[PDB]
RNA sequence: AACAUAAUUAAUUUCUACGUUUAUGGAGAUAAAAGCAUACUGAGUGUGCUUGGAAU
RNA sequence: ACUAUGCUUAGCCAUAAACCUAAAUAAUUAAAUUUAACAAAACUAUUUGCCAGAGAACUACUAGCCAUAGCUUAAAACUCAAAGGAC
RNA sequence: AAAGGUUUGGUCCUGGCCUUAUAAUUAAUUAGAGGUAAAAUUACACAUGCAAACCUCCAUAGACCGGUGUAAAAUCCCUUAAACAUUUACUUAAAAUUUAAGGAGAGGGUAUCAAGCACAUUAAAAUAGCUUAAGACACCUUGCCUAGCCACACCCCCACGGGACUCAGCAGUGAUAAAUAUUAAGCAAUAAACGAAAGUUUGACUAAGUUAUACCUCUUAGGGUUGGUAAAUUUCGUGCCAGCCACCGCGGUCAUACGAU
């Protein structure tokens, strides 16, 4: 562009950071409404233990539970992050182990 | 590459090589300059190389520029007294009409000191305060003085938790 | 621009009339130019209006005087 | 004879108008230096002026006075000077006539008509 | 679907010849008139008049 | 709506009471010779145009 | 085999790979410059228009228009770590 | 940026995403004490206590300090004029502090907001003008100008009036939120108010209490990681399972990538 053209445009415009899955907050707080299983994109192939959970936002979200075994059930509380399960598409969030009733992986 | 022909024409360094500071008095000035001819030539540097720097030392003047509205280039200056000031910048070398314009209408060296060193006599080297206004924030910081608590930490005696307590127990 | 005094008599001469440019351009469809048009009208109306009311206040006046 | 608070005390601009009675739209441009480019570009204003004699036509360059008192809410110049008037310039330097880059009326000549 | 096209674009210029006339009932109304100028009715520039 | 009392130290009362916005078919996952514009039918063909096909 | 149509005279439609896929101008052929590669040797100055990862999308909505499946203007959610070009 | 990883059969170009640096908050695991700074989910609702007096009556003060970011593109800088609910002197001139009217210039977003509709001039009251692609008007969001300044003070933009009827003063409480300081001591210091004054008052403030949020001084050692980017895995189990990934990717029986060690 000629410096008359940068003169009348001035700074590009720059679209503000979309929000995410946890709405530019740290941590969120769910009730657990639904325990189900979610097949990750092939090449992948597993039975990936996810959960619906309610948000205090309101709206409904899918996170993955991480770890080897998990007691969650209906109506728990649980306190999700962000962070994506790349092979689960539309998995944007997920479980924080140790807080509220999830409990730390049972080493065994 | 910065864009334009002669791109140095805009850089702080050069803009602040201007001298031409006018007087209190000017307020206007008008530059009549011809972009085809020989006997113009300076003039038109003169508005190509010199303009900018009039500017940046002159922000509240107004410059408005007219191109081929007569035979001969000039410049004419419109003071507040109502006085106006022809300058005929014809067969004139760009350097020769800053020359000229700085003697006619150009505050002397002499006055623009008196009022740089006019304008920092609020500050003091010994005024405490934030370091955009204060060379030290605090009297801590000299040496020989008590230090800062949290730098170093205050003797027992010197700390109110401790007279607190032998006031107690008085 | 430059010689006024030709230009008059080329213009009377030839029989030419000039118009001057125009500073900003306006736009036209038919939903600016009905809007346009109830705007004046409705302005002339309010001019009016205010005309009459100044007449009828100065003839009070002027009967009390 | 106090003068105006306003800043501009003397303005030089363009007529680009004078379809009101007795004033003159005036447009009168300065140099603005733009921060990041660091050029100078033109920022152009507009001046209403008292026009008293009706004495101005569109395209003269003028001269405008800072009126003490303002005449009305955008009124608060008056027309000084037609430094040039639209197409019968009298250049400065040798008072003859010019149209242009060109002397109507020659220098070396002394018609004094 | 271009029978709902059509039927959805008769009854979208339907609203826009309403908002139209709103806007210009609303400038007289503001300017302090109790009825629109006279001789005045507001065109109707969306229908089918070509 | 807004008068008047007083006045041989000086004061008193009056100084009103319409319209406009938000909300409760289409496109996307897990896999359980050609083309462009356009018309017709169904990609087939028509008319013009391009070589990002080919031709000693 | 035959029709709309290609033709004519009056009105409308405003679309092409409407592309030489090259914006328009004034330069220079030296900068010891294939400054990717293929096209059409390279490069400089000036002015305007335009562009800012991909699909969603020559789409939705808005506005203009003798057009009414159209034309011009033109998003977001969404989803990904590619998409794309020359060899 | 001194860069790196990542489209392909391969090479080159283009182009996004990601990594490496720095910080704030919350969270998991972990931790001794001391000095310092800071303290912060919500303009949602609030039990209780306190936060403004002084003083020979009159007055003065409670218009400040303190708090919050409600509203508004709201502002900055500058000019002019006048004041003050003031001070100090003179019985009149220096200041501090404001107010009002303005403007050289600067000042967020959307142009699918393109026209606004009286937004102008003259001063016999006529003229038909004014702003606008050099961005008017409309709508949306936002405290900014940071020795500090602006705006607000339950709501009704205001507060005669009306009503959902008062902690956005300190400390506390409920609800809410990923978010968690004492219902504390003293007017000794400085500041403010009052008094002629000795003095009096102040949840301003001062000195403490609380908290790894930050730095300093010490002293215990814990947390994570170990395919590549990118410093570092030895044996076993599992076998496209369970799991792991910021990107590329790993696991279908010799796993440096998952789990234990
Ligand atoms: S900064 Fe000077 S005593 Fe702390
Ligand atoms: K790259
Ligand atoms: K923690
Ligand atoms: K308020
Ligand atoms: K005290
Ligand atoms: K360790
Ligand atoms: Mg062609
Ligand atoms: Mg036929
Ligand atoms: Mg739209
Ligand atoms: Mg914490
Ligand atoms: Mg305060
Ligand atoms: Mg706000
Ligand atoms: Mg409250
Ligand atoms: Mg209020
Ligand atoms: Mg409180
Ligand atoms: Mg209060
Ligand atoms: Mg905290
Ligand atoms: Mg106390
Ligand atoms: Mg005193
Ligand atoms: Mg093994
Ligand atoms: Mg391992």
């Amino acid at each position: 562009a000629t410096l008359n053209q940068m003169h009348r445009l001035g700074p590009r415009k720059e679209p503000p950071k979309r929000l995410g899955p946890t709405e530019g907050r740290p941590q969120l707080k769910g009730v657990v409404l639904r325990t189900f299983i979610r097949k990750p994109k092939k090449p992948n192939s597993a039975n990936r233990k996810c959960c619906r959970v309610r948000l205090s936002t309101g709206k409904e979200a899918v996170c993955f539970i991480p770890g080897e075994g998990h007691t969650l059930q209906e109506h728990h509380v649980v306190l999700v992050e962000g962070g994506r399960t790349q092979d689960l598409p539309g998995v944007k969030l997920k479980v924080v182990r140790g807080k509220y009733d999830c409990g730390h992986v049972q080493k065994k | 590459p910065m864009k334009g022909r002669f791109p140095i024409r805009r850089t702080l360094q050069y803009l602040g090589r201007g001298d031409v500071v006018f007087k209190e008095s000017v307020k206007i000035m008008t530059v009549n300059y011809n972009t085809y001819g020989e006997l113009g030539e300076g003039a038109r540097k003169f508005v190509f190389f010199n303009i900018p720097q009039i500017q940046y030392k002159n922000p509240w003047v107004q410059i408005m520029m007219f191109k081929n509205m007569t035979p001969s280039p000039f410049l004419r200056f419109y003071l507040d007294s109502g006085e106006q000031v022809l300058v005929d910048v014809e067969t004139k070398s760009n350097k020769e009409i800053m020359e000229h314009i700085k003697k006619i209408l150009g505050k002397k060296e002499e006055t623009l000191r008196e009022e740089e060193l006019e304008k920092q006599q609020r500050f003091h080297p010994g005024n405490f305060g934030p370091r955009k206004y204060c060379l030290r924030e605090c009297m801590c910081e000299v040496e020989g003085q008590v230090p800062c608590p949290g730098l170093v930490p205050l003797p027992k005696e010197m700390t109110g938790k401790y007279k607190a307590a032998l006031k107690a127990s008085t | 621009q430059t010689n006024y005094d030709v230009f008059e008599k080329t213009c009377k001469e030839l029989g030419v009339e000039y118009t001057l440019p125009p500073l900003h351009f306006q736009k036209v469809h038919r939903r600016f130019l009905a809007k346009k048009a109830l705007c004046i009208r409705v302005y002339q109306e309010v001019q009016k209006l205010k005309k009459q009311k100044r007449a009828l206040k100065a003839a009070a006046a002027a009967a009390k005087k | 004879i106090v003068r105006s608070s306003v800043h501009a005390k003397w303005v030089v601009g363009k007529v680009i108008g004078t379809a009101m009675i007795k004033t003159a739209k005036v447009r009168a441009t300065r140099l603005v230096l733009d921060p990041y480019l660091l050029k100078y570009f033109n920022k152009r204003k507009t001046y209403f002026a008292h026009d008293a004699l009706q004495q101005c036509s569109v395209g003269d360059i003028v001269l405008l006075r800072a009126l003490p008192v303002p005449r009305s809410k955008h009124v608060k110049h008056e027309l000084a000077e037609i430094i040039f008037k639209v197409g019968r310039v009298i250049d400065p330097v040798t008072g003859k006539p010019c149209a242009g880059t060109a002397y109507l009326e020659s220098p070396l000549s002394e018609p004094r008509e | 679907t271009r029978f709902l096209r059509r039927k959805v674009r008769e009854g979208r210029l339907k609203k826009k010849q309403i908002k139209f006339e709103k806007d210009l009932k609303r400038i007289w109304l503001k300017a302090g008139l109790k009825e629109a100028p006279e001789n005045w009715q507001t065109p109707k520039i969306y229908l089918k008049n070509k």
